[PDB]
């Protein structure tokens, strides 16, 4: 089901991202527990720059999923614990993405920390090596100087192009900021492959 | 409409037209529904744009009934010791005695205790034709038990043969073929007899309708043939032509009640077109939209009348090979003499090349 | 639900429930209003049951424009609360009825009965067809087809015209 | 069905609480016995088709439109009976104007 | 084309879907094709068969002949007044509460009973237990007591289960108190029947298709493989493949471009566009670079 | 112009008669109908007549083609042969402008063709 | 709708100087030619710009008129 | 040499010539063809569609079999011997198994091809050079129609409960009365043949028209979201 | 109430307005109504029918007319 | 077709839609399809029918041969 799969590819994710584990790996019973009692599973990785990135796992029961409140308490405290914080990523059921008082506190606490990135994302996120699918043509983030060139030697403003969201599945393995460009190398069945960059705009939900 | 006088055959199909006024239902609406035989031509219709099955013509011997008697054969009804009133039976009475609700023109009006029995009875009053006019429509309702009689305007009709068999003989000779094996004789097949099934229509009276001598009138007056309705039609098992009916001359499995006739399913413009059967269907209904604006003496009084967009043909000439149709619808056209045959490319893609000389 | 709506000048765009149609014109009790439809109510067989259940959920159906006479059997107060909605008055929005619901039946307060009973069949058979028993209508039959032509339709323009041109002034 | 004999209405239901007790616009209440606990039931694609067509079947052998094959009628001993082929189960059910019918279905 | 339920694809019903973007309920024609984990077992027709078995979606209520919204409680200390035709299943019912000593019925039950029976014909023929179905249900419904009969019985005794509702069902429907308890009783009947007992939710069908497939050999020919095998099903839900073990979660294919774009992104939406648009445009089809200006302009926005 | 089987067609070329082929005996047509009509829209009834019209024409009568009426089409051309010409309604043709004959037996005979009242001068 | 200021007055329109017949048969045409009928020729127009370079082949045309063809008949 | 033939000769001239020296290629190659059946001749007969009497009962006994095959199936379904399989109910299964028993073999071509000269049948040199017509025309034409099928599906008792038409009885377990039509157009459809001929003809005229109509709306949608 | 009734054939001003006359002439094929008996009405009559003057005569009868002889009418 | 198919005809008159007419919309130019890009034109019915007869290898009368009078109207 959701959760074996869920635990067995976050650490490709993580590794994916070119992330390195603070913790070290439990084995996935006491994972599954942990889900069952605390209602969350935190993993912390460190990323290049040594930002800390936290990844909450949300069981589809538990409190924090259902009360705003609890949501609201667990993500102050975390938030304000002495960390760099690059990221918070929180995973949960796609029934929560469309749960007003969830997103009401997610969005009320990105205001109050305007640094720190909290993203939430459904499970199927993550429940496959999403740059490993075949339908998925192969997605890289290029630097803001390479993009510069490209658009300078085109003659086009970064809103010019064509637009991808940052919650797209290829984007969030890649951890694709909003203003940033990924370059795609797209399979063509009539120049055999093709390459485009599109521009990073704000995630949704 | 304005009446388009394009030819004799554009009048009076014009006055044989009858009207309806991206979805299933307008799939459904413009089918060749199974009920249309020998009421709506199968062929007849718009060919191109949004009228394909909008406009529907009669068949060749569909005719539209008028507003029979209906206080007559209700008070019939009413009078007949057979037909039980609504303030005689309780709907727990209809349930329990298996009685039939009867209705006159949608006017329930008394219960029954055999509808087939009703039905046939006064079939068979219509038959002979005194008390129960010839164009009342009679159906049983054989799924939910019930006999309608329908005598309002509106109605399509059309004769049919009727065929009749010895059934009644035939079933009491089975039975006496079955007594005979009972009681123990060996030969208690030679009590059985063939079933034999006919319409009455002999050949002399085909030669008298010829003749003149014989009228429909006097058919329908002698039994032979009767009028027949949708709402009846769904009470027949009709031969389509009078070979099927010989085929089953001693079927008694496939017993028919009419045996039609072949060309009654067509309209006049689509029994214009010959061998319209070894033809595919949609060029006969090609033909049905092709045979009403085609010039000739479009009109007998053309020089008195004062006419806007009216083609007058000199010279029109009978078919060699002639149809039913010509028989009722002045032929227009000519006998072109026609090869079938390429000469110059000048005639491709539906082109035609013309003697001049003949122009 | 089942609602009856006539289409007429003064009836219209109203759904009546059938069981307060049935009531109005006599026979208050509910047990008679199902017989009606039903035909049998001592009946076994699981048509007649289905039946019987379906009347009952129409029955008790709360109807947001005829709240006040769902449960009422003073008759009288129903035809006045259909006379608002469209004894002297209580009669004539009686006597308009019956002339305008079911015709064909008859137009005179002694064809009542038998207007009930043909109600009660129609709903039988509209039953009968949300059972499955039996297929919609064929919309394209000529079964249930008529062809109207001079006669017919010029009459009915006649028909229209003539008060409008002659008694209206 | 529960008929208020007062009024002769229908009587809603109203489970309260451990038992039922009918309801009628009178006010009028009769409870209910151990056979009024049945709130709901549904029973699949069983038992029908024979009375659905209960009327038809045995109109069969009297409708001229119906086919026929040739087979003896056990009973009364004609060669030829009715065929009725109904439902989408393809029921195949042989009539007989005497009243056999061949109940198979 | 077909006109056949399941897969509306008569007329332009497909087009439309791909062309107003329809979202995967809106679609009346989706389609998975499930590819078989590994190779080897790929050219196993009966091995394909029986994933194909296990993926299609089994609701309870496919397995049920007839169920019985019933007004009656169990305390097995007390008469209970039972429903007279299903007053007999006390003789199995106290033969239940005997062989199942850690699953007594509890204080906080209420009277609502859904006495159901199971269509043993159907459980052999998609080869689910009576446990099986025990289980599901006990784990998808927590606030439900549930007891059964024995299912190693031969034919003419049948499979009897009694869903009985507990109180705490009835208490969340305070804030939409305006149901009774009736109305929260024969909700929960719908959800209980509904419940998923085998399969992927989605997936109705599930039928094995033979694949044409390329592939290179060990001396690199690429070679046209014509005995894979692969499940076609009816319905979408690329999610719920996913996390099946015995389907390759890489080659995934469906017919929506609304469950490509959840799942896969825009790119993966954007040539799921060329593909449906290719199929509707049959084998005269125009030019590739036609159907490439209908989906950049469909997914310019990051959105279809 | 048309025919009865609904064969539309738009008159262009108009021969002089010199130009136009002709038969051994010296028969001609009024109108040259590519064969290329036929085999899609499947009108047969037009090769029907036109055999039929053939025998109609040399006997000298005007026969019933009433669709459904009994037809054998062998018969009908073992009419035609037993009225002197081919078992096929063709005939040896030349043609007109060059005088050759067609390497090909050409089927000639009369077909009922009907003016359509649509007509170029109205419709340009 | 279609009958509105947009979609008829705006994205189609009514235009001048255009010919319309029934189509037919000429295998004697090259593929890119079209027979045009010298009625239609007469009735449809060119206009030609006098020039030093064209005043001798347009002479022809202006003294035909619209007696003989090839003719012309305006003059701006 | 025909229009739409990718790769063809037409094709190719443009590829290495120029479209303009395909024009003139296509006009000149089609006199050269035209010049040419101005001595060969070209015709069509009525005697081109006509069988021999003895291809004619080869015809009949293949029809004959096609008809013994439904006949067998009726005979499982008089003694419920139809199972119908897994998704179908027993009407489904039986009307998918007398569609498969009453399709036309390929043998169907003998009789037609030993009637045919090809070097001489106009009729069949349209056909088999792609000039016009194809092979289920010819076999209409010479052999017989075969079923006629709407929606992929025979014709569905709609006259009444369970009647195809009147001609037919209820019921009835005959192929001819849901659509077989055991007659060629040459031998001359009956009645009842004729009518289902048109239900599938005007089936084919409505589709015309419903899907003219229906792209015509999604075309001018299309040209609105792409032409900018 | 009105009950006197009677449609009389077309009329013309009274002569008898034929069918002919009334294609012409540009009039309607109309006949009046009386509703003491008055009328201040006229309906279309159809031709053919018993109320159209061409009810009776037979074919060169209607010849004399100018009506089709042979056309059954039917027609306003 | 020509079954009474009827076509618009208009002549450019301004010498730049001429011009246009010309470079432009000449039908040389739509010989290949846009949509498929296969080509558009070719032989039709009685062209294709005659290629087959003029390029087969046996007629009914023997070879398919013709004498230098008959190639000759051939061109
Ligand atoms: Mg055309
Ligand atoms: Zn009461
Ligand atoms: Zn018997």
């Amino acid at each position: 089901m959701a959760m074996q799969k869920l635990f067995t590819y976050i650490y490709e994710f993580i590794e994916y991202r070119k992330m390195v584990l603070l913790e070290e790996k439990v084995p996935y019973d006491k994972f599954v527990q942990m889900v069952l009692n605390t209602g969350f599973f935190r993993i912390n990785a460190e990323t290049l720059n040594h930002g800390i990135v936290s990844v909450f796992i949300f069981g589809a029961n538990g409190k924090y999923v259902h009360h705003g409140g609890d949501m609201r308490t667990l993500l102050t405290n975390t938030l304000n614990e002495k960390k760099h914080y690059e990221e918070l990523i929180l995973i949960v059921d796609k029934p929560v993405l469309s749960k007003k008082n969830i997103l009401d506190i997610i969005v009320e606490q990105r205001a109050a920390n305007p640094t720190i990135v909290i993203n939430i994302y459904p499970y199927h996120l993550f429940c496959i090596n999403i740059p490993k699918v075949s339908a998925i043509p192969k997605h890289k983030l290029i630097t803001q100087e390479e993009a510069q060139e490209f658009l300078g030697r085109e003659y086009l403003q970064p809103q010019d192009l064509m637009q991808i969201s940052a919650s797209d599945p290829p984007v969030v393995w890649l951890g694709g900021r909003p203003g940033d460009f990924v370059q795609i190398e797209r399979p063509s069945e009539t120049a055999m492959h093709a390459v485009v960059i599109r521009f990073i705009t704000k995630s949704k939900i | 409409q304005s009446l388009e006088r394009k030819n004799l055959l554009n009048t009076i199909s014009a006055l044989r037209t009858v009207n309806t006024h991206q979805t299933e239902r307008a799939d459904m609406m413009r089918r060749v529904h199974a009920s249309y035989p020998g009421y709506i031509c199968v062929a007849q219709s718009a060919d191109t744009g949004e009228k394909v099955g909008m406009s529907k013509q009669l068949a060749i011997t569909a005719n539209v009934c008028t507003a029979g008697e209906v206080l007559s054969l209700k008070q019939r009804l009413l009078s007949d010791p057979a037909i039980q009133q609504l303030a005689d039976v309780s709907n727990k009475d209809i349930v329990r005695k298996g009685l039939a609700r009867v209705f006159i023109n949608g006017e329930w009006i008394g219960c029954c205790t055999n509808a087939f029995e009703l039905a046939q009875r006064y079939r068979m009053l219509r038959r002979e034709g005194k008390v129960v006019h010839p164009h009342t429509t009679i159906y049983w309702d054989s799924m939910v038990d019930e006999v309608e009689f329908w005598l309002d305007v509106g109605r399509l009709t059309r004769p049919l043969l009727i065929v009749d068999n010895n059934i009644e003989k035939y079933n009491q000779a089975c039975y006496k073929a079955a007594e005979a094996r009972k009681k123990g004789d060996k030969d208690w097949e030679k009590h059985k007899i063939p079933f034999i099934q006919n319409t009455r229509f002999t050949p002399q009276m085909a030669k008298d309708i010829l003749a003149g001598t014989l009228t429909l009138e006097d058919l329908v007056a002698q039994g032979i043939c009767e009028f027949i309705t949708p709402e009846e039609a769904e009470n027949c098992l009709v031969a389509f032509s009078i070979i099927e009916l010989r085929k089953h001359k001693h079927d008694v499995t496939r017993r028919f009640t009419h045996v039609d006739v072949p060309q009654a399913i067509l309209g006049l413009a689509a029994l214009v077109s010959p061998y319209a059967n070894c033809t595919q269907p949609a060029r006969v209904t090609y033909e049905t939209n092709q045979g009403r604006q085609t010039g000739g003496w479009y009109c007998f009084s053309w020089p008195y009348r004062v006419d806007m967009n009216r083609f007058f043909q000199f010279y029109n000439e009978m078919p060699l090979v002639k149809t039913i149709a010509h028989n009722y619808v002045i032929p227009n056209g000519l006998n072109t003499i026609v090869a079938y045959m390429i000469y110059g490319g000048y005639n491709q893609e539906d082109s035609v090349i013309v003697s001049q000389s003949f122009i | 639900a089942i609602t009856i709506e006539i289409n007429s000048t003064k009836f219209s765009k109203l759904r009546i429930p059938w069981y307060l149609i049935f009531r109005m014109f006599g026979m208050t009790g509910d047990d008679s209003i199902i017989e009606q439809v039903v035909f049998d109510l001592e009946s076994n067989s699981l048509v007649n049951t289905f039946m019987i259940e379906i009347l009952e959920k129409s029955i008790h159906v709360l109807d947001p424009i005829f709240q006040p006479v769902q449960h009422e059997l003073n008759r009288e107060k129903i035809i006045q609360f259909l006379s608002e909605k469209v004894q002297y008055l209580n009669e004539r929005q009686l006597t308009i009825l019956d002339k305008i619901l079911l015709p064909h039946m008859g137009q005179t307060a002694d064809t009542r009965v038998r207007k009930l009973r043909f109600l009660g069949l129609l709903i039988h058979k509209i039953l009968l067809v949300i059972m499955n028993v039996f297929p919609p209508t064929d919309r394209d039959s000529y079964r249930t087809k008529r062809v109207h032509g001079s006669g017919v339709s010029l009459a009915k323009a006649f028909k229209a015209i003539f008060n409008t041109s002659v008694i209206a002034p | 069905m529960k008929i208020c004999k007062a009024c002769s209405s229908c009587m809603v239901r109203t489970y309260v609480d451990g038992n039922i007790i009918f309801r009628c616009s009178c006010g009028e209440s009769v409870q209910g016995d151990s056979q009024n606990l049945l709130v709901s039931s549904k029973v699949y694609h069983t038992g029908e088709m024979e009375d659905k067509y209960k009327i038809f079947i045995k109109n069969a052998p009297f409708d001229p439109t119906n086919c026929q094959i040739k087979k003896d009628c056990p009973n009364c001993h004609l060669d030829y009976l009715t065929q009725i082929c109904i439902g989408s189960q393809k029921i195949i059910i042989l009539v007989c104007r005497c009243g056999y019918m061949s109940n198979r279905g | 084309r077909s006109v056949a339920g399941g897969t509306n694809k008569s007329g332009i019903v497909r087009p439309q879907e791909i062309f107003s973007a329809k979202p995967v309920e809106a679609e009346q024609s989706s389609e998975m094709l499930l590819r078989l984990k590994n190779p080897e077992v790929e050219t196993n027709k009966t091995y394909a068969q029986e994933i194909a078995n296990s993926i299609e979606l089994i609701t309870f209520e496919r397995l049920i002949l007839q169920w019985h919204l019933l007004y009656e409680t169990y305390s097995s200390t007390k008469k209970n007044v039972m429903y007279p035709d299903f007053a007999s299943d006390v003789e199995w019912m106290t033969d239940f509460l005997e062989n199942h000593p850690l699953l007594q019925p509890p204080e906080d039950i209420a009277n609502w009973c859904i006495r159901l029976e199971l269509n043993k014909t159907t459980m052999i023929l998609k080869s689910i237990s009576l446990e099986s179905i025990i289980n599901s249900l006990r784990a998808k419904h927590p606030n439900t007591y549930i007891m059964h009969s024995v299912e190693n019985t031969a034919s003419g005794i049948p499979i009897i289960i009694r869903i009985y509702l507990r109180e705490s069902a009835f208490r969340r429907s305070t804030n939409t108190r305006m149901a009774t308890d009736e109305k929260i009783a024969v909700n929960v009947v719908d959800k209980l029947l509904n419940s998923t007992i085998r399969g992927i939710p989605g997936i109705k069908n599930a039928n094995v298709v033979k694949l044409m497939r390329h592939r290179v050999d060990a001396q690199g020919k690429l070679v046209r493989l014509d005995n894979i095998y692969a499940i076609k099903t009816n319905g979408t839900n690329i999610f719920g493949a996913m996390l099946d073990d015995n389907i390759d979660p890489y080659t995934i294919v469906s017919s929506s471009i609304g469950d490509t774009m959840e799942l896969y992104g825009i790119e993966a939406a954007r040539q799921k566009i060329i593909s449906e648009i290719r199929t509707v445009m049959g084998d005269k089809g125009p030019n590739h670079r036609h159907l490439l200006m209908y989906a950049d302009l469909m997914t310019r926005t990051g959105q279809v | 112009m048309s025919s009865r089987s609904g064969n539309k067609g738009i008159a262009a070329l108009a021969l002089p008669t010199s130009d136009m082929p002709f038969t051994e005996d010296g028969l001609q047509p009024d109108l040259i109908v590519n064969p290329h009509s036929h085999p899609s829209r499947m009108t047969n009834g037009q090769m029907i007549e036109t055999t039929v019209g053939l025998a109609n024409a040399l006997q000298g009568v005007v026969t019933d083609g009433t669709a459904f009426l009994p037809i054998n089409v062998q018969l009908l051309s073992e009419r035609l042969a037993q009225e002197g010409l081919r078992f096929n309604g063709c005939q040896k043709m030349f043609n007109g402008q060059t005088g050759e004959y067609f390497d090909a037996a050409i089927f000639i005979g009369p077909t009922y063709h009907q003016r359509l009242q649509k007509f170029v001068l109205d419709d340009r | 709708r279609k009958e509105g200021r947009i979609r008829k007055s705006l994205l189609g329109s009514q235009v001048w100087s255009i010919s319309r017949s029934t189509i037919c048969g000429n295998s004697d045409l090259h593929l890119d030619e079209v027979g045009y009928p010298i009625s239609f020729a007469r009735t449809l127009q060119v206009a030609e710009t006098v020039q030093h370079y064209n005043i001798n082949r347009l002479m022809p045309y202006f003294l035909n008129g619209k007696r003989q063809y090839p003719g012309c008949s305006r003059v701006y | 040499v025909g229009a739409g033939s990718s790769g063809g000769i037409y094709h190719l001239i443009s590829r290495r010539y120029g479209p303009q020296q395909a024009l003139k290629m296509i006009f000149a190659t089609q006199q050269l063809a035209l010049n040419y059946v101005r001595n060969a001749g070209f015709t069509v007969s009525t005697a081109d569609m006509l069988l021999t009497p003895e291809a004619h009962q080869e015809v009949q006994e293949i029809i004959n079999e096609l008809l013994l095959e439904s006949e067998e199936i009726n005979n499982r379904l008089l003694h419920g011997d139809i199972m119908p399989p897994i998704g179908l109910t027993t009407h489904d299964f039986y009307e998918k198994l007398q569609l498969n028993a009453l399709k036309f073999p390929d043998r169907i071509l003998k009789p037609i091809m030993n009637s045919i000269n090809p070097e001489t049948n106009g009729l069949f040199q349209m056909v088999a050079t792609g000039a016009k017509g194809s092979n289920p025309n010819m076999i209409h034409i010479m052999a017989g129609i075969g079923q006629i099928e709407i929606n992929t599906q025979r014709i569905q008792p709609q006259f009444s409960f369970g009647r195809t038409l009147v001609y037919y009885p209820r019921f009835a377990l005959e192929a001819q009365a849901y659509g077989f039509i055991c007659n060629s157009y040459i031998a001359g459809l009956t009645s009842p043949e004729f009518i289902f001929g048109e239900m599938n003809g005007r089936f084919d005229l409505i589709n015309k028209a419903l899907s003219t109509s229906s792209t015509g709306y999604a075309n001018r949608k299309a040209i609105f979201g792409l032409q900018s | 109430n009105f009950t006197d009734v009677n449609i009389e054939r077309p009329q013309h001003r009274k002569i008898n307005l034929l069918p002919n006359k009334a294609r012409l002439c540009g009039l309607s094929y109309s006949g009046p109504v009386n509703l003491p008996p008055f009328q201040v009405s006229t309906f279309p009559i159809m031709r053919g029918s018993n109320r159209c003057h061409t009810h009776h005569l037979s074919k060169t009868a209607k010849k004399e007319i100018g009506e089709d002889p042979n056309e059954p009418g039917g027609y306003f | 077709d020509f079954d009474g198919d009827q076509m618009n005809l208009w002549v450019p008159w301004s010498v730049m839609s001429r011009v246009e007419a010309e470079l432009l919309c000449s039908v040389r130019n739509w010989f290949i399809s846009t949509k498929s890009s296969g080509p558009v034109n070719g032989q039709v019915q009685d062209s294709t029918v005659g290629s087959f007869l003029l390029t087969r290898t046996n007629t009914p009368m023997g070879k398919n041969v013709m004498n230098k009078l008959h190639a000759m109207g051939l061109f």
